[PDB]
RNA sequence: AGCGAAUGAUUAGGGACUCGGGGGCGCCUUCAUCCAUUCUCUGUAAGAAGCCCUUGUUACU
RNA sequence: GUCCUAAGGGGGGCUCAUGGAGAACAGAAAUCUCCAGUAGAACAAAAGGGUAAAAGUCCCCUUGAUUUUGAUUUUUGU
RNA sequence: ACGUACGACCAUACCCAGUGGAAAGCACGGCAUCCCGUCCGCUCUGCCCUAGUUAAGCCACUGAGGGCCCGGUUAGUAGUUGGGUCGGGACCAGCGAAUCCCGGGUGUUGUACGU
């Protein structure tokens, strides 16, 4: 389906809403499921960002954005940007394959809550945590926080 | 300012179909119980020498 | 000024605080590319800098004058040739009259403006004046 | 004019087939030129895209290598005999390079695997003489003479002296 | 049908730098090599030169003024026959003597020869000349810019060979070891053995044992004048380290180039026997109006 | 429009910092010479 | 600041046409759909607070 | 309501748009080779200024897209 | 004077054709073990300076060459600043161009080492 779009809505003789209009429709199949594209098919039309037209141009970088969150491998270095690169070269970003579900062992922010604790004990004496506490909701609010600030550090 | 389409067709028209229209509208004039919709968007504009010779000939 | 690469005696000029420069913007470095206003104006330098001098200009606002000091690399500024017409005539008049003392004759010593010019014979000889009409005749064929 | 610097010589070959899709055809092709040269071809993605051509940009259409030395003499005499030693007037440029095309593989001697099939082939020379490093170094780089550039009548008559070729 | 090249295009051509379309200069990197702080005035920033050509190494030391360079110091490839080096004068080993030689003119015309004399025994080691023990405090090493020009900068390059060779004679190049030819990419580890061997010129030494074992004629055919002189693989580094010893002891020796040898004045009236002139410009106007007569006859 | 008067010795606020401690030290040190 | 072969038209003759629409008896059609075609490039300086020589101070160079 | 409001630094290598001549299928257009090519390409101003061993493009490392204190310009604080 | 290296002005130096090059120097050249880089030792890098050749690069000269640059003229003209109780543009007092044409030219020069 990718394909026919493709070829029968972005090409060389096609209309500047046509391809637009395509490249949208693109766009929104691969916000659904990004595994139905291949990578060269992918950078071909990462490379209509170029384009005169404003429309076709700002498909083209709304794909380039979708793939950039979610599957930044097979788009360009030069196209990747700046956080997607970083993910890939320290080693966070992990392929996006068919049937992979989230299966944290631990929660989100557990380890930054524990060494939150651990600080508070440090400080305290100066003056796991899944395994033996149960969580407070005060500790739960403090370990989103710990995790915003984690992620904003991250981004920064 | 200049402009490319100050010099081209504004209106066109076929044969066929002008002399259709002219034939229908006439038929339609010669019922006087008969009323145009929306007259005003319809191409109405399209329904609406022997002294000269003699005195060429001879002045 | 000729596109593509910019001379390389740029960089070998040095400035020294106290010298007069002109603002001449070179359109090929935007790096510390002064104001719109300030491109032709000349100056004295207040501060040197690594790739930068400071210049010291007077802009006008209404009826008064306001020292402004602007930050401009070493590709925009050029020196000045004002002061050299009083440097080498400072020069010259230490070394003249030194001389002059040493010598014992006294000189004029101050530039004096142009003079109208002395009396003079002009020989006529091979140099024969000719007769002018107010038109030319072979003009007038 | 007769200096020994002079001297006609094979600056290149360069073996080219244009599969024109991407895939298991292209791998294949890429094998053959791998098998008849001995290097490793290398593989060309389509510039732009073409609707009717069935191509699109950024995928490998094509397949070439480039072969300097004895190697490139020998397997355009092969192409020569695949051609019998008769190339049109037509096949020589303005420059002095020439080449030409065959439609099957097999006739250079390689065996017919069946798994590989059929697939046919671009030659093309390049010729120079002594003294294109002027050209082509970076230091100092320099433009070629014009009485040391060859000409078509000589590359025409350098063909039917060393391969005893007809040019028809 | 169209024309490219027309009296439009020659009148809006710009052309670019005299030494650029030679080729030869790269004003780009020239900028940063040559450009001073204007803090630091009229200090001048002295860069070491080299350049190589097909039977030479031209190593020099140069200053930058308004109206063109100066050249402090320089050494040349050529002049360590006299130091007994007599083959191979564009290898690794004379590149490092060229530079050797260099550094030690140019300490011996400042004076800071005796104050700064450097690695004396060649090993193969990163060092940086540092300050010295002087009676009156810390006197700084003089230093340089290596400037390749043109030059691929690789690993195991003698535009390095040349650095090392007056870093080895005392003067401050800043450098790195990463592009010594010892120097392994995976494992960041200079190698010290291979980099004396390389200094030594061993390479070529194992090069002629390698073709005496297996190509005998190829050998006879590329080192046939090492033969014709009777200098073998492994007298290599002891006339190396011989040369360099000559190098420190006398660096100002005068070396006969066999050559024609004659002086300025005759050299030009040489010079002005083979040279051709323009024509007059009646000869010119006699030309023309020989052409102009072929014209009217046409 | 008169010119506007110009003081005798400009600040060294306007001057880079290293060279106005360097010169500030140097002032320091000829007016320890001056008083000896 | 706006315009732009990134434009404005042409489509008679050729096709694809078919459910695009509609008509008549699954079949033909009558329009119509488009495509194939083509045309249009004003600043500063003219000194005693200035010049030259000697001599120090510095963590700057 | 979705989408776009732009990846910066350092080093190295190479030239772009286009035209001519050539190569089985291949032709106007698929890939390859040479010559000419002052930018007629590209750089987020569609006919402004500026760039050719680069400010363009590719490759390798990187996030100076980091804190702190004053000065200048556009002109109290920004 | 002629080469080489680094250069300053950056076409009087560029582009296209021919002709010649003492001496040395450049250059093409020869070989891929090592350092290094490629689809290809083409480029880059390493080794040789022995052989061959000035064929090309380079240098010099030639061209009623294109271009570029410099002079005369154009012209005390055009234009421009003040004056008149000057007319219905011309004088007075002054400043003052560039095209078009007519021609010339086709690089100077610093440092260092050599021939």
């Amino acid at each position: 389906l990718v394909v026919k779009i493709a070829n029968e809505f972005v090409s060389e003789a096609s209309a500047a809403e046509v391809a637009a209009a395509g490249l949208n429709a693109i766009r929104e199949v691969a916000m659904r499921q990004p595994l139905c594209m291949s990578e060269t098919l992918l950078q071909d039309l990462v490379l209509y960002q170029k384009s005169k037209d404003k429309g076709v141009m700002m498909a083209a970088k709304g794909l380039q954005s979708l793939y950039r969150e979610v599957y930044p491998e097979m788009l360009q270095k030069k196209f990747r940007g700046k956080e997607a690169t970083m993910g890939l070269r320290a080693g966070e970003i992990k392929p996006l394959k068919f049937g992979e579900e989230e299966a944290a062992e631990d929660i989100e922010g557990i380890e930054l809550l524990e060494k939150y604790k651990e600080e508070q004990k440090k400080k305290k004496v100066e003056q796991k945590l899944a395994t033996t506490t149960i969580l407070t909701p005060a500790d739960l609010a403090k370990l989103k926080e710990l995790r915003q600030q984690a992620k904003l550090d991250k981004m920064l | 300012e200049p402009n490319r389409k100050w010099f081209t067709n504004t209106r066109v028209i076929s044969q066929d179909t002008l002399q259709s229209f002219r034939e229908a509208m006439a038929e339609k004039q010669k019922d006087p119980y008969t009323v145009l919709l929306k007259s005003n968007k319809l191409p109405m504009s399209l329904i609406r020498h022997q002294a000269k010779m003699t005195i060429e000939r001879e002045p | 000024r000729k596109h593509g690469q910019i001379p390389l005696s740029t960089y070998l000029r040095t400035y020294r605080v106290g010298d007069i420069v002109d603002i001449k913007v070179n359109g090929a470095v935007q790096k510390g590319m002064p104001h719109k206003f300030y491109h032709g104006k000349t100056g004295v330098v207040y501060n040197v800098t690594k790739s930068a001098v400071g210049v010291i200009v007077y802009k006008r606002v209404k009826h008064r004058y306001i020292e402004k000091r602007i930050n401009v690399r070493i590709e925009h500024v050029k020196p000045s040739r004002s002061r050299e017409d009083f440097l080498r005539r400072v020069k010259e008049n230490a070394e003249l009259k030194k001389k002059a003392k040493a010598e014992g004759v006294p000189v004029q010593l101050k530039r004096q403006p142009a003079m109208p010019r002395e009396a003079h014979t002009v020989s006529i000889a091979d140099n024969k004046p000719v007769t002018l009409a107010p038109v030319a005749y072979e003009t007038t064929i | 004019a007769q200096n020994p610097m002079r001297e006609l010589r094979i600056q290149k070959l360069v073996l080219n087939i244009s599969v024109g899709e991407s895939g298991d055809r292209l791998t294949r092709a890429a094998k053959v030129l791998e098998q008849l040269s001995g290097q490793t071809p290398v593989y060309s993605k389509a510039r732009y895209t073409v609707r009717q051509f069935g191509i699109r940009r950024n995928e490998k259409i094509a397949v070439h290598v480039t072969v300097r030395g004895p190697k490139a003499e020998e397997i355009l005499e092969r192409g020569l005999k695949v051609k019998e030693y008769e190339l049109r007037r037509r096949n020589f440029s303005e420059t002095g390079n020439f080449g030409f095309g065959i439609s099957e593989h097999i006739d250079l001697g390689i065996k017919y695997d069946p798994s590989i099939g059929i697939y046919g082939m671009d030659f093309y020379c390049c010729m120079t003489r002594p003294g294109e490093r002027v050209a082509k170094r970076r230091r100092c780089k320099s433009r070629i003479g014009a009485s040391h550039r060859i000409t078509r009548e000589e590359t025409i008559r350098w063909f039917k002296q060393r391969f005893d070729g007809i040019v028809r | 049908h169209k024309l490219v090249k027309n009296s439009a295009y020659y009148s809006r051509f710009q052309t670019k730098f005299k030494r650029r379309r030679q080729g030869k200069t790269d004003y780009y990197a020239r900028k940063r090599l040559i450009t001073q702080a204007k803090n630091k005035y009229n200090a001048p920033k002295y860069r070491l030169v080299v350049r190589f050509t097909n039977r030479d190494i031209i190593t020099q030391m140069v200053t930058s003024e308004i109206n063109g360079d100066k050249i402090f110091a320089a050494a040349y490839s050529h002049e360590l026959r006299a130091y007994g080096i007599n083959h191979g004068l564009t290898n690794w080993a004379a590149a490092y003597a060229t530079g050797l030689l260099l550094a030690r003119r140019v300490l011996a015309k400042l004076g800071l020869d005796k104050t700064f004399t450097g690695v004396e025994e060649p090993n193969g080691e990163y060092t940086l000349t540092e300050a010295a023990e002087t009676e009156d405090g810390e006197r700084r090493p003089f230093k340089a810019i290596l400037d390749v020009g043109l030059a691929r900068t690789s690993t195991g390059a003698r535009v390095f060979g040349v650095m090392k060779g007056a870093s080895d004679g005392g003067i401050f190049i800043p450098h790195s070891e990463n592009r010594f030819p010892g120097y392994d990419i995976e494992t960041e580890e200079l190698d010290t053995e291979v980099l004396k061997k390389y200094i030594y010129g061993g390479h070529v030494a194992e090069y002629m044992e390698t073709l005496a074992d297996d190509d005998e004629e190829r050998y006879k055919s590329q080192f046939v004048k090492y033969i014709e002189d009777d200098v073998e693989a492994d007298s290599l580094e002891e006339l190396y380290a011989e040369a360099h010893k000559q190098i420190r002891a006398d660096p100002f020796r005068k070396y006969v180039s066999d050559a024609p040898k004659k002086s300025k004045e005759e050299w030009k009236a040489e010079s002005l026997k083979y040279k051709k002139a323009k024509l007059s410009r009646e000869e010119r106007k006699a030309r023309v109006e020989a052409k102009i007569k072929q014209l009217l006859a046409e | 429009i008169k010119k506007p008067k110009t003081q005798r010795y400009p600040s060294l606020k306007g001057t880079d910092p290293k060279f106005r401690r360097n010169h500030r030290h140097a002032l320091h040190g000829t007016a320890k010479a001056l008083k000896e």
